This record gives C-alpha cells, sequence and structure tokens, in this order.
RNA sequence: GAAGACCAAGGGUUCCUGUCCAACGUUAAUCGGGGCAGGGUAAGUCGACCCCUAAGGCGAGGCCGAAAGGCGUAGUCGAUGGGAAACGGGUUAAUAUUCCCGUACUUCUUACAAUUGCGAUGGGGGGACGGAGAAGGCUAGGUGGGCCUGGCGACGGUUGUCCAGGUUCAAGUGCGUAGGCUUGAGAGUUAGGUAAAUCCGGCUCUCUCUAAGGCUGAGACACGACGUCGAGCACCUACGGGUGUGAAGUCAUUGAUGCCAUGCUUCCAGGAAAAGCCUCUAAGCUUCAGAUUGUAAGGAAUCGUACCCCAAACCGACACAGGUGGUCGGGUAGAGAAUACCAAGGCGCUUGAGAGAACUCGGGUGAAGGAACUAGGCAAAAUGGUACCGUAACUUCGGGAGAAGGUACGCUCUCGACGGUGAAGUCCCUCGCGGAUGGAGCUAUUGAGAGUCGCAGAUACCAGGUGGCUGCAACUGUUUAUUAAAAACACAGCACUGUGCAAAAUCGUAAGAUGACGUAUACGGUGUGACGCCUGCCCGGUGCCGGAAGGUUAAUUGAU
C-alpha cells in the first residue's frame, strides 16, 4: 500500500512508501542465495564506466527461476519475499517433489496459490506456456527471446507483453515501451503481470534515499567547466551554449543510438 | 596535520617490494638498471 | 633422528651472564648459546648426550644483534639464538 | 576520559647497568632518548606461521593483441573478517598469561582394548553475521554497615553515634539458574537435493501439542582455595635488604556504555564468504583399512616477545604548541565520557636572576553617557539551569516555540505521601540455583508548612541574547587541502530524450568488462530543482526526427 509520511522532519514530509503487508518479514531462503559485491560502476580496467552508481545497502542475489521449466509438477506459494536485487517481489514456491525455488511474484499471486508450467498447464497467472499454447491477447510476462534461454522481457515491476497475434512460429507481443516485436512461438512466457505496480508510486522524500539505493549524485554538464563537458563554461548560469550533448559530444534530446541490423527483421513497430 | 608519509611496512613492499618489482617486465627494467648504476639497495 | 654431527654442532658455547648464574642458582637451567639453525629437540638432545644429563624443558630466544659505528662505517653484530636448558632436578652441568 | 595505564601501527635497541661529558642537548650539566662497554626479549595455550576465504592480485591451458602485452578459466594467493586451547599468584636491574608455584585446558601421533560399515573434491546442515529501540536479569566497579589492626591528638574539644587503614583471589570443573529458541513420539512413503543417500526436502496416518522434551545460557553456588594475598609486626644492615609469618577477610545497597545478547521487538535500505565442524552417501575397500569410545606413551615445532605509542623513540628537516587507530575510566558534585576539585598514577613543559618605563600581547575593573565607534556593534558586554506558568503573526498542521515573558530555587526544622530491594520467621511443595508469605534492614523519590542567613542560594566552573522587516536558496548535506562555505554544487520532485537486451552508453585496437546476473515501473544522457499556482507566442535560423519524388554526388565501370 501506499503511506505518506507525516512532516515531523523535512527529510519526512515528502516521503511516499510502498508498504505490502503480505511480504514475508523473515530471513530468505538461504539454499537460493548468492553474493552480490557492488562494483560502482567500475569495469574490469577499475575505470567508472558508467557514472551515479556507489555505495548502498549490502544485499544477496537471490537466484530467481526465469527459465520455469519444471513441468507437470504443480508448485505453491510459500511466501512472498522482498527481492533488494529487482523492483517486483519474489515468490517462494514449493513443488510436490519437495524442490523450491524463487519465482517473480505476478500481480493476484499471494501464499497457498498453486502455479504450474508446462503445456498442459492451466492459463492462470503465475503459470508458464510455450507462447504457442498462450491465447492471442493474453497479457504475460517473463517472456523468452530465444527458447530456453530464461525470460528476459516484461520483468520489472507491473511490467507485463500483451500477445497480439500469432502467425507460424513466432508471435507478436507489445511491449511496454509500445514496441511490436515478433518472438519465437517456442520460448516460454508466464500467464499475467509482475506484482509490485505500486512500486512506481514511492516517492524518496530525500537524498539519502536515493543514496541508499546506490546510486551516486549527478553533477550537471552546465555547471562543469569546458574540459569537463561540452556544456561546461560561460560567465553566469548558461543553457550550454550548444545543442544538448552528452559528457562525450552525442547529441540528446532525440539522436537514436540503436544500430543491430541483427534484430530489426524482429521489431515490427518501434516504441513511437 | 596529516603529512604525507603515511608509512606500512605491507604497503611499501607491495608496491615497491623486490617481488613486485620483479613481476613486471618495467619493474625489471628499475632493477637492472639500479644493478647497473651500481645501487646497493634495488627495492624498498 | 638427529645425528651426532648435528648434536656436535648444535650447542656453540656456554652463556656467561648475571642471569645465567641465577637461572643455574635458582631454577636449575643452564644458559647455553645455540646455532641459529638449531631447535628445542635438537638442543634437548645435545644437552643429553654431550653432559650426560637429563633435560626437563628447552626455551630458545634469538637476540638480534646491536648496529656499532665503528667511526665511519656504521654495522651490525649478529643475532644470537640462545637457549635456555632446565635439568630435571638432581642433575648438574 | 589525561599530561595516567595498555595495545596495534610505525620505529628499531631508544630498554637495563656501569662509565664518560668533547660534540649532541637552544644555558650549565655530575644528567640524558648523547658517546663507550656489558647485559637484556624464555610460550602447546598471546601473536605470526598455519587452515579458510572478501575486495582484489596473479593466472596452466585459453581468448585477444605489431612486439611488449591485455583479459581470463581451472587454480593459486590475498585480512581488515572466520578457524583449538591458561588462569591466579610470585619473581629480574632489565621478560614474563613465556621463568617459577599452584591449578587448568586444547590438539595431534603411536600402541592397545571394546564396539564397529568405513569412505568426498560430491549432497544436506551448520558456521553465519543489518540498523534502530526497549524491557528485564546479572556482574565488575562504587558506597555504607559490620569485622580486624592501629589511634586517642602540635591550638579549644575529641573513649565516641570518634579517627585511619584493611576487609584478596581467577581460569577451569561441576551445576544448569534469569533469559532466549523449538512441540515432541512412532509408523508408512517419495515427480526433489547433477549420481547415491539410511541425511535433507516433500507427502500420509495416528498420538501428544499454555504444556514437556530438547537446545542455548549470563550470573549464583561448590570446588579450585586448610593455597594465595594481606596491615602489621619479627629480623640484617653492608644500612640497601633478606626471610618469616601474618589479623579480619562478611553484609547490605548501588550499579555499568561490561555480560545474558550473534538475543528480543521493529524497520527497510533487507544485512560477507569460505573453511574448521555435523551428517549423508559415491567411487572404492570389506580376517582389512577405516570409524567410535576408552586407556597408556609421546608430541605441539618455527618466528615475534626488549623499549617508545594523547609520543623527545611514529608522521611533521628540530628533544617542533600539529597529526596518529583501539582498550581501560576511581571519588565528590553533576544528566553526563561536560565542568570544577581530587584518587591511582604522572608531571612543573632543559636558559636562569632581577626590574616593575614606553609600547605589544593576554586578562580584571571603571565615574557620566550608551553604538555617538565603525564599511559593519568588528570586538567586547550581555543571555545562559531546572520545575511550573505563559507564549503572537504565520503554517505545509509537524511547526513557528526555549517564541516572547514570568515565578520559584540555599539551609534548618516539622507534618506528610511514596518507590525499589528484601533478612528472619511462616507455609506449600512437582525438594531445588523452587514457590508463595512476610516485612527487618538498606536505599531512593517527593509534597506542604514553618523558620533562618547573606548584597546575592541555577551563588563558583558550567551555561540560549532576544524581537521586527526583507533578498536568495525549499530543507539535512557538498566545495575552492593552504585568502571565497555561498545565492555556487547536490538533493527529493519534474520533464525531455535515448535504450527491446549480444540494450543504449562507457572503458578497450581487440578479447573482455561495466551497464546487470538488471530487462522499459529498467537503465543512460540532458535540463529543471521540495511544495503551491502556473509555464504564454514563434518551427524562419541551427539542431534533432521523418519523408522520399527530383536535382547534385565517391569509389567503381570504362562508351567514345
Amino acid at each position: 500500500a501506499i503511506v505518506k509520511c507525516k512532516p515531523t522532519s523535512p527529510g519526512r514530509r515528502h516521503v511516499v512508501k510502498v508498504v505490502n503487508a503480505d511480504l514475508h518479514k523473515g530471513k530468505p531462503y538461504a539454499p537460493l542465495l548468492e553474493k552480490n559485491s557492488k562494483n560502482g560502476g567500475r569495469n574490469n580496467n577499475g575505470r567508472i564506466t558508467v557514472r551515479h552508481i556507489g555505495g548502498g545497502h549490502k544485499h544477496h542475489y537471490r537466484v530467481i527461476d526465469f527459465k520455469r521449466t519444471k513441468d507437470g509438477i504443480p508448485a505453491t506459494v510459500e511466501r512472498l519475499e522482498y527481492d533488494p536485487n529487482r523492483s517486483a517481489n519474489i515468490a517462494l514456491v514449493l513443488y510436490k517433489d519437495g524442490e523450491r525455488r524463487y519465482i517473480l511474484a505476478p500481480k493476484g499471486v499471494v501464499a497457498g496459490d498453486v502455479v504450474q508450467s508446462g503445456v498442459d498447464a492451466p492459463i492462470k497467472a503465475g503459470n508458464t506456456l510455450p507462447m504457442r499454447n498462450i491465447p492471442v491477447g493474453s497479457t504475460v510476462h517473463n517472456v523468452e527471446l530465444k527458447p530456453g534461454k530464461g525470460g528476459q522481457l516484461a520483468r520489472s515491476a507491473g511490467a507485463y507483453a500483451q500477445i497480439v497475434a500469432r502467425d507460424g512460429t513466432y508471435v507478436t507481443i507489445r511491449l511496454r515501451s509500445g514496441e511490436m516485436r515478433k518472438v519465437l512461438s517456442e520460448g516460454r512466457a508466464t500467464i499475467g503481470e509482475v506484482g509490485n505496480s505500486e512500486h512506481m508510486l514511492r516517492e524518496l522524500g530525500k537524498a539519502g534515499a536515493t543514496r541508499w539505493r546506490g546510486v551516486r549524485p549527478t553533477v550537471r554538464g552546465v555547471v562543469m567547466n569546458p574540459v569537463d563537458h561540452p556544456h561546461g563554461g560561460g560567465e553566469g548560469r548558461t543553457s550550454g551554449g550548444r545543442h544538448p550533448v552528452s559528457p562525450w559530444g552525442m547529441p540528446t534530446k532525440g539522436y537514436k543510438t540503436r544500430k543491430n541490423k541483427r534484430t530489426d527483421k524482429y521489431i515490427v513497430r518501434r516504441r513511437n | 596535520m596529516k603529512r604525507t608519509f603515511q608509512p606500512t611496512v605491507l604497503k611499501r613492499k607491495r608496491t615497491h617490494g623486490f617481488r613486485a618489482r620483479m613481476a613486471t617486465k618495467n619493474g625489471r627494467k628499475v632493477i637492472n638498471a639500479r644493478r647497473a648504476k651500481g645501487r646497493a639497495r634495488l627495492s624498498k | 633422528m638427529i645425528t651426532e654431527e648435528r648434536i656436535l654442532k648444535v650447542l656453540r658455547a656456554p652463556h656467561i651472564s648475571e642471569k645465567a648464574t641465577m637461572a643455574a642458582e635458582k631454577a636449575n637451567t643452564i644458559v647455553f648459546k645455540v646455532a641459529k639453525d638449531a631447535t628445542k629437540k635438537e638442543i634437548k638432545a645435545a644437552v643429553e648426550k654431550l653432559f650426560e644429563v637429563e633435560v626437563k624443558s628447552v626455551n630458545t630466544l634469538i637476540t638480534k644483534g646491536k648496529t656499532k659505528r665503528q667511526g665511519l662505517r656504521q654495522g651490525r653484530r649478529s643475532d644470537v639464538k640462545k637457549a635456555y636448558v632446565t635439568l630435571k632436578e638432581g642433575q648438574d652441568l
């Protein structure tokens, strides 16, 4: 739920919190945790390759079944859990054979619910069929681009794709971008939308809250010196003195940067 | 006031030590250079 | 298995000292200057064989050598390993 | 709450003793961190080494690269983290959890005995962990009583309800308490844990399910300890000692920031890893080898150990008003680790002696006035506590607010009201580290009244000046190390835009990386900058996006 914090301090005044009562208060399921050190946006060269990343809380990576290939065997949602490694929540499912796993927790799914994968799987939330076995019009998430590879599209909190058409060995999906693209029908997708849609209604309220999420501050180009940024320089506030560019001179405000060509055949309509 | 030399032995060795010099081509160049100069101390 | 050659190299000299004298008088401990390589086991063997005594304990330390100036040229004296060898009660060396 | 005592680092003999005083030492020096010589550092248990891993490093093959090399797999290194075990006392000129005394604990090897499926690089478990808050239980330590020993007063008084000092001891073992966690028991079974599994996970049946079993566990108590310590005396002088022998050794209260507690509650930002360890089997071995439990015998190496550490020994050229991580923290007062005065302990800061000019520095007071000073109240002065009373505009309803401004405040007595702890005795016991029950003793809080001294009772130290109008920036933050701390940066929020995942983007020749083990509620760039009301007109220019008809146009081709 969405809760506005009472202004007992500046720093609290404009906080809006997503508080989910259904999330498990205890410790996560230890067999599915891995270490997840932070890199501060530095690469193997040790250089900052991505700006404005640094700090935040230590958190373990939870291992999610994005593949969902354990067909036939039903699984019951033991609990929903907070996953620090993503916006969505994760469900801990128990298979009838006593395997436990984490899945991306779909919208209306709660402890006790049964999920199943495979071609026979009923068309209900959390179930994973091959998209050829999923009726046209249906909303799905955790969509595979390559069969067997595991879900890659529609995994963010509140995300989902809709199957728009089916022609041959491809289905056309509409992604949250608005892009329409062909995907191989053999690829799996899970029925329904990812949960935690209220994620977008949060309001951090204060500087430090961003810092808790491991985001360092962004300095604007216009307040740097010309040696530092094409928008640097000037006496008094300026607008950059030029068409907006990145730190590396690349045109921002409109300039398209997609250059794939390999994958253009799969894109039916662009998001625009 | 905190001055620039804040010695630790380990950091001295790992940076300027013999095994550090010997690990890299350019480090070995330094050792050879110092050995040619006649330097009593090749490494720190 | 300590050889006799080893046994004859381990103990370098007795150590003469107010402290050594006290040790001998009070705690039945003979202080030797032992070889740097010497181990407490080798030292016990050597003391037993070469003095026909029964050793209770061997404690060893290394004294690091003093730097000395000697006019212009500074230089260090050599490190000495000493062994405090406690003889069993009744035994004299 | 250090100018004391320790430790790490860093240094490296500066340590202790004798001797010397040239130089060094801001003077002299008999002294010294100086010179010279001699001595001094004792470990199964501390630390290193070692086993284990983090970031990260290196990296067989590999991938990539003119060469040099770069990246990286298997690996192997890498603590700042995980992993066995020792305390009390005594002793040196100088070490001591290391020597000695007392009394422990850990682990390994070998041999032997009795039981006996053993076996991992694999499975499962465990190890194993966040921030904040709170209540409770303890203990150290403090204080007082009692006790023991001594005292009976340099000047009135001081045989007392008087004075002073003391009133010691741990690990460990036993025990299993306050507290914490967890239902157990027995059957039958198996879509799982890369194979296997008797282990784990799952399922089914019964039974039990505030419970009572297990696990954990401060502290208490017993032992350790008829030892040790102990004021005091005895006792040798060499005048330093040495040995010798030694009283009481309890109770109450208070009480940690230490312990139970890696707990409990709660929150979001969701909280190392790996090994040791337990268990399970596999391949493999089955008079074996191994395993377990026990009993002997033996081992546990090596390296560090001096000394300095709010520093004259480290970093600052100096015996430099600076810097330097961690631990310990007594009394009175006090909320307190503030502050004042003291303890333990340590120092008087390595030039002194005079004098009592100007002027400089740091302070104290000041007639009358009171900002007239000045760029500017700069600096000073002032305010300063607690309890209660009382408090405006405005407001985002939190604030503003300690607004403002008042009153009381010492000490003595009297009458009161109360909290904690909990003795004896009593009574139940499911008889113990158990319950009531009881109030002695101890200790704390507080009200009212009366009185009394002084210029003054928050008496010192300590300790907000306040209010009004207005610009700017929402706010806490950040910055020009060393002339700028701000209105500058950031910021939450907003918007545009890129980006469909082999994402964009960035580092890189490449491989490979980050992005992200993320996936459009995401990620990157750009601007704006909480919040409220809003955000007009112009697409000519220049961007960017789209469109392609035509025109122009490269390599190429090669007609003439």
